[PDB]
């Protein structure tokens, strides 16, 4: 299986690692109707969705969709260093396919 | 009365208490992880 | 931020929740009970801090004058600290010390880092504390003197529960 | 997908976006039949709920009043500041619709 | 909807506000058959109990009650006051219908 | 409805209190197939189980088992004392039923 | 039962146990479409993974899969101390069983 973040998004069409290496600026969630979703900021300028589900997601990826969520607010709570995150590069906001943190 | 000396300490202690809740408030909270409500029920 | 020189390192600090006073084991220890009490610690549950390291490390070095190694912890403000000239008016046993005390110890959490200090000496590397909690204490500051006054502890007869601003603010049997 | 929490709350009708810039005075929850909500307000005298599940919600808005609610009592526990929220004005107390947190 | 927890209360019958002011001193759980409950006390010597889901619960209590131990866990652990509860006092312990906490 | 741990566990055979007071030494955790299941240990060689979810548990226990896994993790994680236990002393490692910690 | 990690882990099939003792190093999780996963890092230079759910997993094993990445993403941003691990060695990287933490 993958053994690093890069090598799991050599994979997938469309894809793209990002160095952030800082903590999440802003946390916006959503309940609104379709737009059920989470946008994350960086002080970089970067913007980040964890895209909406819908009945393109594989029941599986229904299910990883609820645990980045939970991932991103507590790591905006807890102020943890996000390292890189590798995004859909073809949808705005970036869509996050998978993130990483260290140390 | 030395009843002062005992209202001191009490007081005192009431809002020591009242910190540390909130200190605890602070670091437990990080280790609470929420459940999915609707796949267990 | 307040600066207080003590010999225990910072493993040791972190194992007990923090800086403690003499009668708590670790910070959330209500086994053994502390008499806390602002005018005779003064002179009792509370740790003293200064408002610089110059202060900090000028008290570090009678007390613990000799001792090869000490640290001088960079604690943040919140509302456990009191400023001792504040609340006891012009009853301050020692003016001059404006010293701000913590009720209670700090916890750990609030210890922004601290320098290790060599031969008496500060070693300007300030270790940063990574369990410090920032965006909590980043707006946090002092408790107001106001709120202080009730906690004073002057004894009952003491000139103080009957003027300004103490006898606005007097327990029971005080005064 | 909108990037703000302003632009996402713009494409909604009946909306308001509200600049709390606080943490939360009050959390209530309650689990009596037909109340089951949360309410929560600021030392501003400002009153919010979020919704009981009416049917007038899509599953995917289903899991996330509940997420919502997580996200409610983990704030009032941290004493978190809230910068803005996006809410319904056309409901008594205001609707929760989406929130915002930043740094 | 209601504002408040003691307007919340008031439109059920045989539901009584307790103002507690207080942290819980004693918490208890159970996974015993028929009796997956958890049961609270206070000093004043005061007892109160989640209810076991079962037959005269709607549906939507259902997922709310599950809500409801895990808010009185963590209140337990982080030692929030209570500020009030409103209950069914015709159940022994008393149950909870909504909880409030204040700052 | 029964309101200590000691009125609980005295409705159950082959149950018994074990009164600990003393927090979590430690804590093993499995996802091994047929091998699902949480054991604790305390200083002084008391070892528990939350046993397996399986045909001996009524449906409500299912759910209830999970939440008393949760709470043995943050109890563990925050260091928070047990007071008492009631377990099942018909298996070994005997099996948690019921839980109460104090402050 | 076993009463501990080490017969656990010796009950299985391609296992071993890793001595630990130190805190994870990174921590990479992925809702990427068909590697829906979590890779930890430690200092010691291995790498670990709870593997992607499917058809080597009874239907219980899945709640478990779910508990352990919640344990790991808590354990990791806490610093928290993994005392051992119990791998299935026959995969890349090895996939964890179990894990224990000591106080």
């Amino acid at each position: 299986a993958p053994q690093t973040i890069t090598e799991l998004c050599s994979e997938y069409r469309n894809t793209q690692i990002y160095t952030i290496n800082d903590k999440i600026l802003s946390y916006t969630e959503s309940m609104a109707g379709k737009r059920e979703m989470v946008i994350i900021t960086f002080k970089s300028g970067e913007t980040f969705q964890v895209e909406v589900p819908g009945s393109q997601h594989i029941d599986s990826q229904k299910k990883a969709i609820e645990r980045m969520k939970d991932t991103l607010r507590i790591t905006y709570l807890t102020e943890t260093k996000i390292d890189k995150l590798c995004v859909w590069n073809n949808k705005t906001p970036n869509s996050i396919a998978a993130i990483s943190m260290k140390n | 009365g030395d009843t002062c000396n005992e209202e001191t300490q009490n007081l005192s202690t009431i809002y020591l208490r009242e910190y540390q809740s909130k200190v605890k408030r602070q670091i437990f909270s990080d280790y609470q992880s929420e459940v999915d409500i609707y796949n267990r029920i | 931020r307040l600066y207080k020189a003590d010999s225990r390192p910072p493993d040791e600090i972190k194992r007990s929740g923090g800086l403690m006073p003499r009668g708590h084991n670790e910070y959330f220890d209500r086994g053994t009970q502390m008499n806390i009490n602002l005018y005779d610690h003064a002179r009792d549950g509370y740790v003293s801090t200064s408002l610089s390291l110059r202060s900090a490390h000028l008290a570090g070095q009678s007390i613990l004058s000799g001792y090869s190694t000490y640290y001088i912890y960079v604690i943040a403000t919140a509302p456990n600290m009191f400023n001792v000239n504040d609340v006891l008016g012009v009853y301050s046993p020692h003016p001059y010390e404006q010293e701000v005390s913590a009720l209670g110890g700090i916890p750990y959490s609030q210890i922004y880092g601290w320098y290790r200090v060599n031969f008496g000496v500060i070693d300007e590397r300030l270790h940063r504390n990574r369990e410090y909690r920032d965006r909590y204490y980043r707006n946090l500051n002092i408790a107001p003197a106001e709120d202080g006054y009730r906690l004073a502890g002057f004894p009952p007869d003491h000139q103080a529960w009957r003027e300004e601003p103490w006898i606005h603010h007097a327990p029971q049997g005080c005064g």
